[PDB]
């Protein structure tokens, strides 16, 4: 379901598939788009591991040392060094998560 | 391996906590449907936006036409190969949403989001969960930071599937950890 | 001389006036639905307050069963006798609303709200308008967050001590809405 | 009996469907045709608050604000103090009733 397969975008009459500019937007699925969606720039914290293409958004991720938060505003966070005296360390950090810290209280 | 989708250039409504009710437990297989409420409004799509717990990156949308509500791109059909979707024109605004059975892999992040081709203002947020991990008098919704559930009399406690407990309802990293925590379980 | 009828004990949800948009210019003869939207909840009933802005005293309830959504009791069937109603079970929560054709004597805060006998807990206050009147054009826009008066069709905006309305495509009895509509402003 | 599947204004109806029981006066009520399984508690008017009408089982209690106070339809719907006079320079256009605040405008 959709006129247009990935990389392409529905023109103003309807009738024909237009590509995405390579490097500006891309849209990822069948679709009656009349516009494709716009890339994501990479921000300063993060490294940009795969550039965008007409079929897939740029892979951007937290530098090390730093995680991505999923809660608003979805941006990269310092990791924290460690634990409070009384707490022990579970997780680690990685780009995706903090180090966890657990009480014994 | 997999392509990926985003939102260019993320917005959130002032009001995007305070709408967003905290994180809520569902069974396994109960059908589910994600509402989306938006006033009258001037940019020319809307969409749900899901990001999955589970082996998902980025975000994906389903775009629907903010006037008249047809299907843009279902940016959702490979992980809900089954979702049914709705749109209602009510002048004053209008209602969107996403219905779907909850299972492991569709447990996530589910927002509502005025949209246009690099930006979305996002309106709202629901965790839809399966699983709670423990190292609790859970209850219907009363407003706040409480995680709860639609039928918490059902609520059970297992090991696996330390010090440990997993909550979930009934008859690998966790990338909703970082909300989920901003969130409580019930003390008594 | 009229019956008329209230919530006993009135309760505000803490996002209330968070949730609550600015009230709405809309055009005479347009149909609009309230919408309402409730998680999961234990109370027994749910409701549609309506208290008009003309020549109306108390509030009027539509009640509806909390769980199957039947209607319990129209307390809104002298002022909307032709209003419908739907109710939807999304297993975390149900949609409930109110359809209707919009009139000076249909203008009026509309709640969403969850109810037992005695007690109401208001989530969410929706204020429709068809006149709004000024002492002495405004850049009427869509809805945009915040303590602006909107409209859904902005660009039919009129100007009849003034006086404004919405185009399809005065008085001096008592308004209630006042207190409401002041706390909000004009663009 | 129920007329349509409903009980009449004053009444609610029992838990089996059989029976429309009466509400109790002083107590509750009941506006319209309806399946309740109980009838509206009655508002009590706080102070603040004249009692204009009684509830019966069929209309709500009537409570007016006090002279001097005016009834406020924001949250929390209660009685609240009218304010002063205008100030010097600007122009009262609202008078003190139980149903309005006084109202003041400027010159500018
Ligand atoms: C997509 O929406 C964004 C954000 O609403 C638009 O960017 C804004 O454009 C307005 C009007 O041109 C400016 O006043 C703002 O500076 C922009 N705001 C932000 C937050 O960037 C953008 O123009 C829209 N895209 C299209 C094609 O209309
Ligand atoms: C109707 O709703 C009200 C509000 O939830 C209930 O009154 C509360 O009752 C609980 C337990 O009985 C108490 O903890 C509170 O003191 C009451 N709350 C308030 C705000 O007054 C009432 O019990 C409900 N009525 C029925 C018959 O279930
Ligand atoms: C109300 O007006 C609508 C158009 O907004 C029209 O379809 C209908 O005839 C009217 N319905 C009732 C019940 O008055
Ligand atoms: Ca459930
Ligand atoms: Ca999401
Ligand atoms: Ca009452
Ligand atoms: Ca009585
Ligand atoms: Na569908």
């Amino acid at each position: 379901e959709g006129l247009c397969p990935p990389g392409h975008h529905i023109s103003e009459d309807g009738r024909d598939c237009i590509s995405c500019k390579y490097g500006q937007d891309y849209s990822t699925h069948w679709n009656d788009l009349l516009f494709c969606l716009r890339c994501t720039r990479c921000d300063s914290g993060e490294v940009e591991l795969s550039p965008c293409t007409t079929t897939r958004n740029t892979v951007c991720q937290c530098e090390e040392g730093t995680f991505r938060e999923e809660d608003s505003p979805e941006m990269c966070r310092k990791c924290r060094t460690g634990c409070p005296r009384g707490m022990v360390k579970v997780g680690d950090c990685t780009p995706w998560s903090d180090i966890e810290c657990v009480h014994k209280e | 391996p997999f392509a990926t989708a985003d939102i260019a250039e993320k917005m959130w409504a002032e009001n995007y906590e305070t709408t967003s009710p905290a994180p809520v437990l569902v069974a396994e297989g109960e059908q589910v449907t994600i509402p989306c409420t938006v006033m009258t409004h001037s940019w020319p799509m809307v969409s749900i936006r899901a990001r999955f717990c589970r082996s998902h990156d980025g975000s994906d949308e389903l775009i629907l036409d903010a006037v008249k509500g047809h299907r843009l791109m279902n940016g959702l059909q490979y992980r809900l190969p089954y979702a049914t979707w709705n749109f209602s024109q009510l002048h004053l605004g209008q209602i969107f949403s996403l219905t779907f059975n909850v299972s492991t892999d569709t447990a996530g992040m589910y927002e509502c989001v005025l949209r246009n081709y690099s930006h979305g203002l996002i309106m709202q947020r629901f965790v839809i969960l399966t699983q709670l991990e423990t190292l609790p008098a859970l209850g219907r919704y009363s407003l706040g930071d409480q995680i709860w559930s639609p039928t918490p009399w059902r609520l059970r406690n297992h090991d696996c599937g330390f010090q440990r407990n997993y909550f979930y309802i009934g008859r690998e990293p966790d990338r909703c950890w970082t909300v989920i925590q901003r969130y409580r379980l019930p003390g008594d």
